[PDB]
C-alpha cells in the first residue's frame, strides 16, 4: 500500500486494478485538490470550482509541474498505464464538487479531469504498435470537422411479457452487445419500432494531417483517424494548428462480425483533453538568441541585412527582392471600422517575361518559413481549392476542405495562374476578401479562419511581355482580380551591355559554391570555406539560415503597433494633386486602394526596428513602392510626365 | 513433425561455425542491437547458408508456410543463450539475399509456400493498419478469460472453452492492454515496362509486409519484394519481409543514393571492368567513336549523334545554399522531319535505356503521364497514381508528333523541364513529388515542311514560354544537293541485301552499358582558370540574339 | 561523463565507417547505454519512479565535493 516499486511479479496492468495501494494514492490526490501549495501559496484550485459550474464546462483542467515536483515517487508511475486511473479519478472529483456545493447535484454528473503541459510530444509518424493503449501528445493540423451526428446509442422497443420495456442497449461505435447474452439475464421478446423513444449521443469524427512545415520535395502525407466523444464537442475548426492530447487505442467496430471474418482493424485516438495554441510557440523559444538579435539591430542599415539574402542564386532585380521580404511579414489584420472586417494582408502579382526565371524567386521563401505550401494551375481547380462530398459507404455526410485552409497564417504559393480556367478565377476572390469561408452544407453553418497571402506568378499572352500595352491587359486576367493585390513590381529583360558583366559572373561563382563535390570542405568540414561571401550592392553582409528562422517566429508575435495621428493629413491633399493630372497625358487615376494599404507597409517596416508605434521614418519609404509598381502598368512614353514631375517623392532616406 | 524438427536444431548451429571475415561471426554484432525493444533485424544470407549444408536449405525454401512457426522458437532459443530476454515480445524472420529471380509471369498453382523473390515496381500507396495476432477473449456464458489466442488466416475462435461443460458458439470481446498487433501495408505493385518483350497485360498481385517494413514505402519504388505467396473468399496475396530499392531488372548498385570511398568499390567489382574503362578512356576520339558505333543506319549529321549521348549522363542534381536542387538534366528536341526519319531516334534509345517511356501527341490526355487521381472502386477514398514521369526517374522520356495535342496537357508539364518536379494538389490532396526525367521532344512543322518564304518563328506551333523552359533546342538540316540522296541511298542497300553484316562497330553494346555507372562516381569540380572564360563567351551570344535592336528569335 | 562515467556511456562507430548512423528502419543517430545493475526478472535494465530517488543522489555527491573543495580557494583569497 505503501511501497510502489515492489509489484511483486504483476505487471502494470494488475498492481493497481485492486483496492489495496489505491486507498493512499485517492486520499492524496482528494486531499491536494483542496490544499493547493504552489509558489507564493495561493489556492486557486478551490476558486476553479465555483467557476466549472457557471457555464457547465466539465473540464477541469491541472498543472503536470504541480503533482511531478510534490511527490517525486508519482512522476512515473501515471504516464504508465494512465487509461484506468483517469476513470476512477473521474468519481473524485464528484466527490468534492457536491460536498461544498450541494445544488451542483441537480445538473448532470461524471465530470471527466484534464491535464495540459505534457513533457512529451511524439510526431504523426514514429507512432505504431510498440505505443497502443499509451497516453500520448500528438499535435497536427485539423484537416476538417463534422458537425452534430445523431449517433444511434439507446434504442428503445415496447415489448410485453413480464412487464419490463427492453432497454437500455449499446450500440455506440465504442462498445456493442453482439446477439447471443443479452443484459437482462438473457431475455428476449417482441419489438415495437417507436418515434420519440430515441435518445441519441453526441458523436464527431476529425482527420488529422501532418504539418506542412517538415514536409520535402518528394515524400506522401498520411492521414490519421481522430474520434472525439461528448464533452469536448466543437474545440477545433479545420484548418488550424492545435494540440489534442489522445490514448492511441485500437478500433472496436460492429457492423462487420456478422458476415465479414475479420473487423476493421484500425488505431484511433480518443477524446482526453484539447489545447488550442499562434500564442504560445513564441513563449517557449530559448533566451540566448534573444540576445543577439538585439546586438546586431542597434545599427542604422538592418533594413538591407535581409534584402541582400533574398535568393542568392540570381543576381540583380533589387527591387523584386525588397517585395518578398515584405509581403512574409503579412501586415496584421485588424478592424478599422466600425462593423465591417477589413482584411490587412500584403498580396504581391508578380509576372515577367519568360526567361528570367520567376518561379525560382518563390522556392526560396518557401524554405526559409514555417509553413508554405506549392501548387500549379492544370493541377487543381474549384474542387481542390478550399471546400468542396459525402462519405458514400453507410449512408454519411462530411465535408472536406481544400488547401487554403490549412495554410493558416502562413505564406502560399500558387504556380501557373494565367493559364487557369475562367470558372476557378472567378471564384477565389470569397476567399482573399474575408479570410473565412461559410459552408453551408446540410443545413450546418460553421466560420473559420484562413490567413493566406496569395503569391502568383503570371505570363503574358501568347509570345514575350510588351512593355507598349497596359499590365491590365498584357496579361490574360479578369479585372476584379487585380485590384486586389498591393506590389506589382514588374521587370523586363533585355539586351544591355552595361550590365550584363555582372549576371555571367555572379552565375558562375554560385556554380562551385553550390555544388556537392564543394560542401565536403564547408557544410561537412566545420571551420573552413572555399568561397566567402559574394560582393552585394550595398555592402551588407547576408545571412545564413538559423537567422532567417528564430526571425518571423519573434518579431511577429511581440510588438503589436498600433495607429497614431502624426501627419496624415498630409498625404489627402497629396492625393488630389496625381488624381487631377494623370488623364492629363493618357494614364488611369489612383483609386482608394492606394489610401488605405499605407499602413500594411508602415507596420512591416516598424517590425523589422522594433518600433512599438508606427514612425515617419515608415511611411515615407512605403510611398516609393507602391509608386514604381503603379509606372509598370503603364506606357514608357507617358513615363517623363509623372517620374519627372513626382521626382521629389521618389527620392527619400 | 519430426522432420521440421531437424532443420532447426542444425539451423542453431549455423550462427557459431561458420565465421564471416576475421574469426567472429556476423550475427554476433546483430545479438547486441535485440535487446534495445524497437529493433528486431534477422537478416539471413543465403549465398552463405549453402556453403555449410545444401540438402538441408533445400527443404527450407520448398516448404518454408509450415516452418514459420519453428523458425521463430528457434531464433528466439539462441539468442536466449546469449543474454536473457523477457518473455513479451516476439520476433520474425528476415530472410533476404537471394540470387534467383522469379518472374510475374512464371506462376502455376502450386506457387504456395515457396520462398522465392518478385520484381516489379509498386505504384500506389496505402496507410498502415494493425493486425489481430496473440489477442485474448473472453467467454460470454460462463466468464472465463482464453488466453494465448493465435490469429492465422480466418477468424480463430476457441471452439471448446475452459468448462467442459457449455461453450460460447457464438462471438467474444477484443481484450484492450492484453492484446498484441503487428501493422502493414497494402500497397498495390505494377509491372515493369521493361521486362515485358512480348504481351500487353498488365496486372497487379497483393504484397503484405512486416511491421519494421515500413516508412521506406512511397509511390515510386522500383524495389524487388522477397517473401512466399500465400493464398487467401480466395484470393492471392505475396507476404513480403524486407525491401531493397536498386536498380530495375539487374544492373549495379550504386546510382545516386549512397557514396563510398575508392578502394572499397574494387572489391565488389568484377575484374573485367577495369582494363576495359582504363585504356580506352585516354584517347582523343572517345567522344566521336561513341557517336558511330551506336547508330550504324543513320548516315551523316553529326549534330544528333553528339546530343544524344549526352542525354543520357548531363548535369547532375546540384544543392543550393538554403537546401533546394534546381535543375541538373540538359533538355534537346529536334525538328524539321514529318515523322519520316526522326522516329528511329527515339526506338534506339528505348531499347537500349530501359528507363524510358514512348507516346504519342493524342495517346497523352491532360494527366495520366504525370499524377492522376481517382476515387477507388473498394475504399471510396481520393487516392493518387503515379504516371510514366514518375517511373522514368533519373532517366529520359520520349515523345513524338508535337502537334496533335491540346493547351491544356503543356501547361501541366511546365514543372517537367524547369524544376523536376510534380507539385499536383487536386481535392484537397497533397502529392508533392520529383523526378529528374529530361524530356525528348520533337516538334513537327505546321505544313509538314520548312516553308522558306514564311518566318523561323511561323512553322512551328511552339510559343515563348514553351521555349523559355527548354534547353537545348535542335535542327534537322535539309540539303536539296545531289549528292545528299547518293550517299544516303548506298547506306539503305547495303542493310536490305547484307542482312545482320552492315554492322562494323568497334565496341559492342556489352561495355556501353558498363561505362553508364562510372560517370556518377568521381564528380568534376571546376578550374581557376575558367571563370574568366565563361563570362567573355555569354556576351557574344548577347548580341548574337538581337539581330535587329532587342529581341529576335531564340531568347538566351 | 567525466565527472561520473557509471551512468551513462555512448557507443558509436565513428571515425571512419560511416559515424554511427546505421540509416535503419527506426531512427538510430548516436543512442545512449545505461550502466545498471542486472535485476531478478532477466531483461533490459528498467528503471521505475524509486529507482532514480536514490540514483540522483549518486549523481549530486559529485557536485558536493565540489562545492567545498572551491570553497576553500575563496577563503584563502580573502
Amino acid at each position: 500500500i505503501e511501497n510502489l516499486e515492489d509489484l511483486k511479479g504483476h505487471s502494470v496492468r494488475e498492481w493497481v486494478s485492486m483496492a489495496g495501494p489505491r486507498l493512499e494514492i485517492h486520499h492524496r490526490f482528494k486531499n491536494f485538490l483542496r490544499t493547493h501549495v504552489d509558489s507564493h501559496g495561493h489556492n486557486v484550485f478551490k476558486e476553479r470550482i465555483s467557476d466549472m459550474c457557471k457555464e457547465n464546462r466539465e473540464s477541469l483542467v491541472v498543472n503536470y509541474e504541480d503533482l511531478a515536483a510534490r511527490e517525486h515517487v508519482l512522476a512515473y508511475f501515471l504516464p504508465e498505464a494512465p487509461a484506468e486511473l483517469l476513470q476512477i479519478f473521474d468519481e473524485a472529483a464528484l466527490e468534492v464538487v457536491l460536498a461544498m456545493y450541494p445544488k451542483y447535484d441537480r445538473i448532470t454528473n461524471h465530470i471527466h479531469v484534464r491535464i495540459s503541459h505534457l513533457p512529451l510530444v511524439e510526431e504523426l509518424r514514429s507512432l505504431r504498435q510498440l505505443h497502443l493503449n499509451q497516453l500520448i501528445r500528438t499535435s497536427g493540423v485539423v484537416t476538417s470537422c463534422t458537425g452534430v451526428l445523431p449517433q444511434l446509442s439507446m434504442v428503445k422497443y415496447n415489448c410485453n411479457k413480464c412487464n419490463f420495456v427492453l432497454g437500455p442497449f449499446c450500440q455506440s461505435q465504442n462498445q456493442e452487445v453482439k446477439p447471443g447474452s443479452c443484459p437482462e439475464c438473457q431475455s428476449a421478446g417482441p419489438f415495437e419500432v417507436n418515434m420519440e423513444e430515441t435518445i441519441y449521443q453526441n458523436y464527431q469524427r476529425i482527420r488529422i494531417q501532418e504539418s506542412p512545415g517538415k514536409v520535402a520535395a518528394g515524400r506522401l502525407p498520411r492521414s490519421k483517424d481522430a474520434i472525439l466523444l461528448a464533452d469536448l464537442v466543437d474545440s477545433c475548426k479545420p484548418g488550424d494548428e492545435i494540440e489534442l492530447t489522445g490514448i492511441y487505442h485500437n478500433n472496436y467496430d460492429g457492423s462487420l462480425n456478422t458476415a465479414n471474418g475479420f473487423p476493421v482493424f484500425a488505431t484511433v485516438i480518443l477524446a482526453n483533453h484539447v489545447a488550442k495554441k499562434n500564442k504560445v510557440a513564441v513563449g517557449e523559444l530559448t533566451d540566448e538568441d534573444v540576445k543577439m538579435i538585439t546586438s546586431l539591430s542597434k545599427d542604422q542599415q538592418i533594413g538591407e541585412k535581409i534584402f541582400a539574402s533574398i535568393a542568392p542564386s540570381i543576381y540583380g532585380h533589387e527591387d523584386i527582392k525588397r517585395g518578398l521580404a515584405l509581403a512574409l511579414f503579412g501586415g496584421e489584420p485588424k478592424n478599422p471600422g466600425g462593423k465591417h472586417k477589413v482584411r490587412g494582408d500584403i498580396n504581391v502579382l508578380l509576372c515577367g517575361d519568360p526567361g528570367t526565371a520567376k518561379s525560382q524567386f518563390l522556392k526560396y521563401i518557401e524554405k526559409v518559413s514555417s509553413r508554405a505550401i506549392f501548387t500549379t494551375g492544370q493541377g487543381a481547380s474549384a474542387v481542390g481549392l478550399t471546400a468542396y462530398q459525402r462519405h458514400p459507404v453507410s449512408r454519411e455526410w462530411t465535408l472536406e476542405a481544400g488547401a487554403l485552409v490549412l495554410a493558416d497564417r502562413g505564406v502560399c504559393l500558387i504556380d501557373e495562374f494565367d493559364k487557369m480556367n475562367d470558372q476557378d478565377r472567378t471564384s477565389i476572390h470569397e476567399a482573399m476578401e474575408q479570410q473565412s469561408i461559410s459552408i453551408s452544407k446540410a443545413g450546418i453553418v460553421t466560420s473559420l479562419q484562413a490567413r493566406c497571402t496569395v503569391i502568383a506568378a503570371a505570363n503574358p499572352i501568347g509570345g514575350r511581355y510588351d512593355p507598349s500595352l497596359t499590365f491590365s491587359e498584357n496579361v490574360d486576367l479578369t479585372e476584379p482580380i487585380i485590384s486586389r493585390f498591393d506590389i506589382l513590381c514588374v521587370v523586363r529583360d533585355t539586351v544591355d551591355p552595361v550590365q550584363d558583366e555582372m549576371l555571367a559572373r555572379f552565375v558562375v561563382g554560385s556554380h562551385v559554391r553550390h555544388h556537392p563535390s564543394n560542401k565536403e570542405e564547408e557544410g561537412l568540414a566545420n571551420g573552413s570555406a572555399a568561397e566567402p561571401a559574394m560582393p552585394n550592392t550595398y555592402g551588407v553582409e547576408p545571412l545564413p539560415q538559423e537567422v532567417l528562422k528564430k526571425y518571423i517566429i519573434y518579431a511577429k508575435e511581440r510588438v503589436h503597433p498600433k495607429l497614431n495621428q502624426m501627419d496624415q493629413d498630409k498625404v489627402a491633399k497629396m492625393y488630389s494633386d496625381l488624381r487631377k493630372e494623370s488623364m492629363a497625358t493618357g494614364s488611369i487615376p489612383i483609386t482608394v486602394r492606394h489610401i488605405e494599404s499605407m499602413i500594411r507597409m508602415a507596420e512591416a517596416h516598424a517590425r523589422i526596428h522594433l518600433r512599438d508605434y508606427v514612425i515617419e521614418d515608415d511611411v515615407n519609404m512605403a510611398i516609393r513602392v507602391m509608386l514604381e509598381s503603379f509606372i509598370d502598368t503603364q506606357k514608357f512614353s507617358v513615363m517623363r510626365s509623372m517620374r519627372k514631375t513626382f521626382a521629389r517623392y521618389l527620392s527619400f532616406r | 513433425d519430426e522432420v521440421a524438427e531437424k532443420c532447426q536444431k542444425l539451423f542453431l548451429d549455423f550462427l557459431e561455425e561458420f565465421q564471416s571475415s576475421d574469426g567472429e561471426i556476423k550475427y554476433l554484432q546483430l545479438a547486441e542491437e535485440l535487446i534495445r525493444p524497437e529493433r528486431n533485424t534477422l537478416v539471413v544470407s543465403f549465398v552463405d547458408l549453402e556453403q555449410f549444408n545444401q540438402q538441408l536449405s533445400t527443404t527450407i525454401q520448398e516448404e518454408f508456410y509450415r516452418v514459420y512457426p519453428y523458425l521463430c522458437r528457434a531464433l528466439k532459443t539462441f539468442v536466449k543463450d546469449r543474454k536473457e530476454i523477457p518473455l513479451a515480445k516476439d520476433f520474425y524472420v528476415a530472410f533476404q539475399d537471394l540470387p534467383t529471380r522469379h518472374k510475374i509471369r512464371e506462376l502455376t498453382s502450386s506457387r504456395i509456400g515457396l520462398l522465392t523473390r518478385i520484381s516489379g515496381q509498386v505504384v500506389r500507396t496505402h496507410p498502415v493498419h494493425p493486425e489481430l495476432v496473440s489477442g485474448t477473449f473472453l467467454c460470454l456464458d460462463c466468464q472465463t478469460v482464453i488466453r494465448d489466442v493465435e490469429q492465422q488466416f480466418k477468424y480463430t475462435q476457441p471452439n471448446i472453452c475452459r468448462n467442459p461443460v457449455c461453450a460460447n458458439r457464438r462471438r467474444f470481446l477484443l481484450d484492450t492492454n492484453k492484446s498484441r498487433f503487428v501493422d502493414f501495408q497494402k500497397v498495390r505493385i505494377q509491372e515493369t515496362q521493361a521486362e515485358l518483350p512480348r504481351g500487353s497485360i498488365p496486372r497487379s498481385l497483393e504484397v503484405i509486409l512486416r511491421a519494421e517494413a515500413v516508412e521506406s514505402a512511397q509511390a515510386g519504388d522500383k524495389c524487388d519484394f522477397t517473401g512466399t505467396l500465400i493464398v487467401v473468399s480466395y484470393r492471392l496475396v505475396f507476404l513480403a519481409c524486407c525491401v531493397a530499392p536498386t536498380n530495375p531488372r539487374f544492373g549495379g548498385k550504386e546510382l545516386r543514393d549512397e557514396e563510398q570511398t575508392a578502394e572499397s568499390i574494387k572489391n565488389q567489382m568484377t575484374v573485367k571492368e577495369w582494363e576495359k574503362v582504363f585504356e580506352m578512356s585516354q584517347d582523343k576520339n572517345l567522344y566521336h567513336n561513341l557517336c558511330t558505333s551506336l547508330f550504324p543506319t543513320i548516315h551523316g549529321n553529326d549534330e544528333v549523334k553528339r546530343g544524344v549521348l549526352l542525354m543520357l549522363f548531363g548535369g547532375v542534381p546540384k544543392t543550393t545554399g538554403e537546401g533546394t536542387s534546381l535543375r541538373g538534366d540538359i533538355n534537346v528536341c529536334i525538328v524539321g522531319d514529318p515523322s519520316t526519319a526522326k522516329s528511329q531516334f527515339l526506338k534506339h534509345v528505348e531499347e537500349f535505356s530501359p528507363r524510358a517511356v514512348y507516346t504519342s501527341g493524342k495517346a497523352s490526355s491532360a494527366a495520366g503521364l504525370t499524377a492522376a487521381v481517382v476515387r477507388d472502386e473498394e475504399s471510396h477514398e481520393f487516392v493518387i497514381e503515379a504516371g510514366a514521369l514518375m517511373l522514368a526517374d533519373n532517366g529520359v522520356c520520349c515523345i513524338d508528333e508535337f502537334d496533335k495535342m491540346d493547351v491544356r496537357d503543356q501547361v501541366a508539364i511546365h514543372e517537367a523541364m524547369e524544376q523536376q518536379t510534380i507539385s499536383i494538389t487536386k481535392a484537397g490532396v497533397k502529392a508533392t513529388l520529383n523526378a529528374r526525367t529530361s524530356i525528348l521532344a520533337a516538334a513537327n512543322p505546321i505544313s509538314g515542311h520548312y516553308d522558306r518564304s514564311k518566318s523561323l518563328k511561323q512553322n512551328i506551333n511552339l510559343s515563348a514560354p514553351i521555349m523559355s523552359r527548354f534547353d537545348l533546342f535542335f535542327i534537322l538540316v535539309d540539303e536539296c544537293n545531289e549528292v545528299t540522296d547518293y550517299a544516303i541511298a548506298r547506306r539503305i542497300v547495303d542493310l536490305h541485301s547484307r542482312i545482320e553484316e552492315s554492322i562494323d562497330r568497334v565496341y559492342s553494346l556489352d561495355d556501353i552499358r558498363r561505362y553508364l555507372l562510372f560517370a556518377r562516381q568521381f564528380k568534376p569540380k571546376i578550374s581557376k582558370e575558367s571563370e574568366d572564360f565563361i563570362v567573355e563567351q555569354y556576351k557574344h551570344l548577347r548580341q548574337r540574339d538581337g539581330s535587329g535592336v532587342t529581341k529576335s528569335s531564340w531568347r538566351i | 561523463k567525466t565527472v561520473y562515467p557509471a551512468s551513462y556511456r555512448f557507443r558509436q562507430e565513428r571515425s571512419v565507417p560511416t559515424f554511427k548512423d546505421g540509416t535503419r528502419r527506426s531512427d538510430y543517430q548516436l543512442t545512449i547505454e545505461p550502466l545498471l545493475e542486472q535485476e531478478a526478472d532477466g531483461a533490459a535494465p528498467q528503471l521505475t519512479a524509486s529507482r532514480l530517488l536514490q540514483r540522483r543522489q549518486i549523481f549530486s555527491q559529485k557536485l558536493v565535493e565540489h562545492v567545498k573543495e572551491h570553497h576553500k580557494a575563496f577563503l584563502a583569497s580573502l
